[PDB]
This record gives structure tokens, C-alpha cells and sequence, in this order.
């Protein structure tokens, strides 16, 4: 009967010694995450089941009017989730976070939709009194906030570790490696990381705003590392190591192109331009003329910089003293009218915040078949023979 | 036990 | 809840991390 089903649901919920562990134990910390790989798509009940669980059971406690222990639940729910992020590493950083950044934009687009009903419809007054209503949305909107709070911290916290990731792997790859013939990580090993990025938020099914993000973010990082690499290189600045440079920026700007980026060569303005520089002549007044007008993003002292620390080759002409002279004396002249760039470390705004929330007209009750957890079944089991029913 | 209030989560049924 | 925002130095935190 439905007052049965009733009854032993409100017996699960108000007990939240059991259900808390459960949660934040089975679900939260001992979430699994596909291990099949980023590049294989699932559908959104395998990415978000641990929201759409979690929503279930927050509704049904609103339901029976449990609005304290829906506080403590959500409470541990927040801080273990902020916490398994701020835990993670290796190679499960790329498809976990990700799959956590799914999973609180389920939680929070719920949330909301809730916040909006309560205000809403007249209906949700029915069973309680003014001031329970009272602090009943006092309680969502500050859950609202507190989510959009996560979500904006596992952002950053996870967009700081992939630049940590990036950053051993990039200036090997971008400055020291050679590609071509006749001029230990490569082009590819960044090729692949962002390979992985753009897949696994492809087959977790997130929205492109949040990519565009994050691989501008990370490009204009690599800028910046590499470029602040470069303009320290003494014995390594050459026409040579310009072309292979040229070739490895021009692979990622490549990348760019192919996978939906417009603006990928303006997050690689600064790399681009030094590559451009070692190429173009230095050896007219008039080439140096030019030169300012090609370097559009560079200073005049971290011109001078890079072309007083230009790499002869093999009978090849040096760099004329009457022209490092001259590049001295526009750098002299624009002093009166730092070299290094300085790499932006975050906080960012979270790219979540700048879309429309996920639509919330169904909730499927699903609990994955290698998923222990008793009482939370239970709970899922019995709300869903309870729609049965009706 | 007290009385239910509407359900919020429009839960879906499902099979397999 | 009332859960805070991460500032710079906490991500300064987590760029040290093992």
C-alpha cells in the first residue's frame, strides 16, 4: 500500500547516520568513473548517476518535510565533493574531474529548479506552516548559492591541477623539442592531453562554452611558460630553432583549427610572433621597421631581448651593431614615453555561470548494477514503486 | 508520520 | 554549507600538491 511505502520511506530518511556514510562512502569518494576512456561516448545516465541519486533522495526528504537533515546531507555532500577533487591525480585527473563538473551542474540546475517551484506554484504551501515555508526557501536559496560556490571551486581547482599537468610536459615539448629533420616530451604528448580534454568533455556530454574555456585558459598558460622560456634561452635563439619552433606553435594552432577553436592563434600571439621574429631578415633598418609591425603584442624591450640574443649560423651574417643600435634606441626612445609575461593564476570565472542552466523535466531512477548501497536503494526502489503506481 | 507534500523530482520509471 | 569561494592563495596550495 502507498502509507506503507510511506512509512518505511520516512523510516530510511530521518535516518541519516546511515545514509550520510552510504553517500559520502559508496557514492562520493567511491565513485567510479568510466575507465573505457575520454574518447568514448555514454550516455548522461552513466555520467550523471550520482546527481540524479542524490536528487532523488533530497526530494524525497522534502517531501516529508525533512529540511534539517536535507542540511547535514547536502552539507557532507558539498565539502566531500570539494574534497575529492582537490584530491585527485595522474592519469584519472582529466576523466574524474570532469565527471564531477557533470554531476554538480546536475545538482546545481536541479537546485534551482527547485528554488523557482517554491516561489512559484502556489501548491508547495499547502502542507506547512509560514515560517517553515519561510525557512524552507531560505534554506534552498542559500543552497543555491553554495552550489554555484562549488562549482566555481571545482572549476578552478581542477583547471589549476590540468595547468600543473601542463606544465612540466609543454616547455619540453613547445621550446626544446625538434620535429623536423636537418634544424623526453614531443608535440604529440600535448597533442594528446588536449586530445583527452576535448573527448572526455565530448562523451560527458559538457557544454562547448566550458571547453572553449578551458583549452584558451591552458593556451594562453602555455603562451606565456614557453614565451617566458624562450626570452631566457642564451646559446639556443636561431633561424633554425625558429623554424622548428614555427612548426610545433603552427601544430597546436593546427589543433585549434580542427576541433572548433577560432581563436586559438591569439591565445599563441606571443609564441607566434617570437617564432615570426627569428625567421623575418634583421639586418636592414627597414626589416627592423617591419619587425615592430609583425611583433603587434611584443615591447620593444623584449624585442631587443630576443634579437640581442640571436644565434648566428654557419657563414651567416651577425645581427649589424648599427641595428641593435637602433632596436637600443626605440627601446631607449619608448622607455621614457618588466620582459617577462605573467602567467595568469587564477581564480577564473567559472564558464558554467555564463549558460542556461540544465532543463529539469524528468528524473530517472537508476542505480547502477555494481553500485552497494542498501538503504539508498531502498529508497529509489520505493519512490519508484510508488510512481508505478500511479 | 506525516502528511506527504507534492513531489518536487519528477521521477521517471524505468526498465531493463 | 555556506560553502567559500577559492582564492588565489588556496590554489597556491593546490599547485604544490604531491
Amino acid at each position: 500500500n502507498a502509507t506503507q511505502i510511506n512509512e518505511e520511506l520516512y523510516r530510511l530518511l530521518e535516518d541519516t547516520e546511515i545514509l550520510n556514510q552510504e553517500i559520502t562512502e559508496g557514492l562520493l569518494k567511491g565513485f567510479e568513473v568510466p575507465d573505457a576512456g575520454v574518447a568514448i561516448q555514454l550516455s548522461k545516465r552513466d555520467v550523471v548517476y550520482p546527481a540524479r541519486i542524490l536528487i532523488i533522495v533530497l526530494s524525497e526528504m522534502w517531501r516529508f518535510g525533512l529540511t534539517k537533515q536535507s542540511e547535514s546531507f547536502l552539507a557532507q555532500v558539498l565539502t566531500t565533493i570539494q574534497k575529492v577533487v582537490t584530491q585527485l591525480k595522474g592519469n584519472d585527473l582529466i576523466p574524474s574531474g570532469v565527471f564531477w563538473l557533470a554531476n554538480v551542474r546536475e545538482l546545481y540546475s536541479f537546485v534551482v529548479f527547485a528554488l523557482n517551484s517554491i516561489l512559484t506554484e502556489e501548491t508547495f504551501k499547502n502542507g506547512m506552516t509560514d515560517e517553515e515555508y519561510k525557512e524552507y526557501v531560505s534554506l534552498v536559496t542559500e543552497l543555491k548559492d553554495d552550489f554555484e560556490a562549488l562549482s566555481y571551486n571545482i572549476y578552478n581547482i581542477w583547471l589549476k591541477k590540468l595547468q600543473k599537468q601542463l606544465q612540466k610536459k609543454a616547455i619540453n615539448a613547445v621550446v626544446i623539442s625538434e620535429s623536423l629533420p636537418g634544424f623526453e616530451y614531443t608535440m604529440d604528448d600535448i597533442l594528446t592531453f588536449f586530445n583527452s580534454i576535448y573527448w572526455c568533455m565530448k562523451s560527458f556530454h559538457i557544454e562547448n562554452e566550458v571547453f572553449h574555456a578551458v583549452v584558451t585558459t591552458l593556451l594562453n598558460y602555455v603562451d606565456a611558460i614557453c614565451f617566458n622560456e624562450l626570452i631566457m634561452k642564451r646559446n639556443f635563439l636561431s633561424w633554425k630553432r625558429g623554424l622548428q619552433l614555427n612548426y610545433n606553435v603552427t601544430r597546436l594552432e593546427e589543433w585549434c583549427k580542427t576541433h572548433g577553436l577560432t581563436d586559438g592563434t591569439e591565445c599563441l600571439q606571443h609564441l607566434i610572433q617570437t617564432a615570426k621574429l627569428l625567421q623575418v631578415r634583421k639586418y636592414t633598418i627597414e626589416d627592423i621597421d617591419i619587425l615592430r609591425g609583425i611583433c603587434y603584442s611584443l615591447t620593444p624591450a623584449q624585442l631587443q631581448k630576443l634579437i640581442s640574443q640571436y644565434q648566428v649560423a654557419d657563414y651567416e651574417s651577425p645581427i649589424p651593431q648599427e641595428i641593435l643600435r637602433y632596436v637600443a634606441d626605440i627601446v631607449k626612445k619608448e622607455a621614457a614615453l618588466s620582459i617577462f609575461i605573467t602567467p595568469e593564476t587564477g581564480p577564473f570565472t567559472d564558464p558554467f555561470s555564463l549558460i542556461k542552466t540544465r532543463k529539469f523535466d524528468q528524473v530517472e531512477a537508476y542505480i547502477p548494477a555494481w553500485l552497494s548501497l542498501p538503504s539508498t536503494k531502498r529508497i529509489v526502489d520505493l519512490v519508484a514503486q510508488q510512481v508505478v503506481q500511479d | 508520520i506525516p502528511c506527504p507534500k507534492t513531489r518536487l523530482a519528477r521521477v521517471s520509471v524505468l526498465d531493463l
